[PDB]
């Protein structure tokens, strides 16, 4: 169970 | 009784310092040495958009009661949270700060802060968890508006007024700042991308979603406009106290941490309110990688139980997609939910389908005949088109939970499908790369099946399994099925 994650996302585009 | 600038931070933080030579991360899962080096009123950069500076507020905004719960917080971080509220908020808007000490080991962590102007301390006689602690604080609150903050936050310039302004205008709005990042290693305060908002996958674990191109363009259209969001990025938010009460507070049977953001977000939207992110409001938060405290009962059992209570009340038949993602949750008892179901009925709330269509249409829903769905995972890697098209190879790539090139389904026709493309066994010789080709109904080269307790993917009618052993040399292959780490694949949802 992991805490709230730092705000990031994929570094590429679909 | 002391004004905050006169509070003796060195005496307070002093006894509880990390000992010389000892681990700065052990107690808090952030660097306490770096936290302790900072002044309680340390300057932080103003991360607000320039347009935020051109706003003026009425003096008659409703005051708030700020509720901060904590369990074994670092003294320096807890004090700095309190001081940031007191320093950066117009004092007339701070009715009180209620610290709910959730059975910390040392009661003095909270008790000593009670000497500060505005701060009142409530101590739980046993571990209650953040949901029940927040309810205790909200029940004690004198003001008409509630503000909830974590105990390792730093409020920025004019953070409060923009939130209060929204709620004063419409009590059914539940509003949050943009959450800035306080680095858990060096305690630098930085802004993240404002193109991110809260979301979740069908396992009901919070994630940050990247806005669509149209949402991003809209945001550039007015970078100070309130942003509607499907899911509160927990748990920093402002809510009218009476609305909080009317809508059913929190589910008191939820324990410790987890699930309550999901539950309140579904309840607020389905029952007629809204959730917003307010760009001109900025609060930094120490994000970490591990919880520093224990979960009585087990962190896995607790999270499942809380999440089931949310799913069983709010999600209607969509709860089955949660159980498809987390089949182990079917075994976890979740207690009586009649009080919450009665609440839902009393409030005349919309169905979960309405929430999906109107509030979170970006959440991909499985097709009614899909066999499996979501991402196809191997370790921390995911089946990935790598941006390729027909005739292209496929690969593995770190799972990012952003869908896109990692979105697949195992269809009713046994195809492994992304958009209009299907995994195709163009050459059955073991070791051959597979290819993306247009999906075709009766193509035997496009048929696959889950085997071995949904832990591998076999090409139908063969003894060939999907294998990543060829990933360095050009992509995924078919290989003779065998007991190989590189042949382990599991869909996130098994339907
Ligand atoms: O049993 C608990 C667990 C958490 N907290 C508090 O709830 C807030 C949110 O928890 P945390 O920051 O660990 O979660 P994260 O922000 O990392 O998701 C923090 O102020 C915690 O000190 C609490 O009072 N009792
Ligand atoms: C971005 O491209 C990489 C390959 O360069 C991956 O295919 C990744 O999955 C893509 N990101 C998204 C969100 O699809
Ligand atoms: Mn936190």
């Amino acid at each position: 169970t992991t805490p709230s994650p730092v705000p990031t996302t994929s570094t590429t585009s679909a | 009784k002391v004004r905050w600038p006169d509070f003796n931070q060195e005496a307070y933080v002093g006894g509880t310092m990390v000992r010389s030579g000892q681990d700065p991360y052990a107690r808090n899962k952030f660097n306490q040495v770096e936290s302790d080096k900072l002044r309680m009123d340390r300057a932080i950069p103003d991360t607000r958009h320039d347009q935020c500076q051109r706003k003026q507020w009425r003096v008659d905004l409703p005051a708030t009661s700020v509720v901060i719960t904590f369990h074994n917080e670092a003294r320096s971080a807890l004090l700095r949270t309190v001081v940031s509220v007191l320093k950066k908020s117009p004092p007339h808007l701070i009715k009180e700060i209620i610290l709910v000490d959730d059975y910390s080991n040392d009661p003095e962590d909270g008790a000593l802060l009670g000497k500060i102007e505005k701060v009142r301390v409530l101590r739980n006689d046993r571990r209650e968890g953040l949901m029940r602690s927040r309810v205790r604080g909200a029940d004690a609150a004198q003001a008409k508006v509630l503000t909830f903050l974590d105990s390792h936050c730093e409020c920025n310039e004019h953070w409060l007024e923009p939130l209060l302004e929204r709620v004063a205008e419409d009590r059914t709005r539940v509003v949050s700042p943009i959450i800035d990042v306080i680095n858990m290693d060096n305690f630098q305060y930085v802004g993240a991308s404002a193109d991110l908002k809260g979301g979740f996958d069908w396992n009901l674990v919070f994630k940050w979603d990247y806005m669509t191109p149209e949402q991003r363009r809209s945001r550039q259209g007015n970078p100070v406009a309130p942003i509607k969001t499907p899911m509160i990025a927990g748990g920093l938010f402002v809510m009218d106290k009476f609305y909080f009460e009317e809508l059913g507070k929190y589910d008191m049977m939820m324990d410790v941490w987890g699930g309550e953001n999901l539950e309140i977000s579904f309840r607020v939207w389905q029952c007629g309110g809204s959730l917003e992110i307010i760009p001109c409001s900025r609060v930094g938060h120490v994000f970490r990688k591990q919880h520093p405290y224990t979960f009585p009962g087990g962190s896995g059992t607790v999270f499942a139980r809380n999440t089931r209570r949310a799913a069983e009340v709010w999600m209607d038949e969509y709860k089955n997609f949660y159980y498809a993602a987390v089949p182990s949750a079917r075994n976890v008892p979740y207690g009586n939910i009649q009080s919450r179901l009665e609440l839902r009925k009393k409030l005349s709330c919309k169905p979960f389908k309405w929430y999906l269509e109107n509030v979170y249409p970006e959440l991909r829903v499985p097709d009614h005949q899909d066999i499996a769905f979501g991402a196809l995972q191997q370790g921390t890697n995911c089946l990935d088109t790598l941006g390729h098209f027909a005739d292209g190879v496929v690969g593995v790539y770190e799972c990012h939970n952003a869908g896109g090139n990692q979105e697949w389904a195992l269809t009713k026709e046994k195809s492994v499908k992304h958009m209009d493309l299907c995994l195709t066994v163009v050459d059955r010789a073991p070791g051959s790369l597979i290819k993306l080709q247009g999906c075709r109904e009766d193509d035997s080269r496009q048929k696959w099946e889950q085997i071995e307790g949904n832990s591998k993917l076999r090409h139908v009618g063969s003894n060939l399994c999907l294998d990543s052993r060829t990933a360095k040399s050009g992509g995924l292959s078919v290989e003779v099925c065998g007991p190989a780490l590189s042949q382990q694949w599991k869909f996130t949802l098994n339907l």
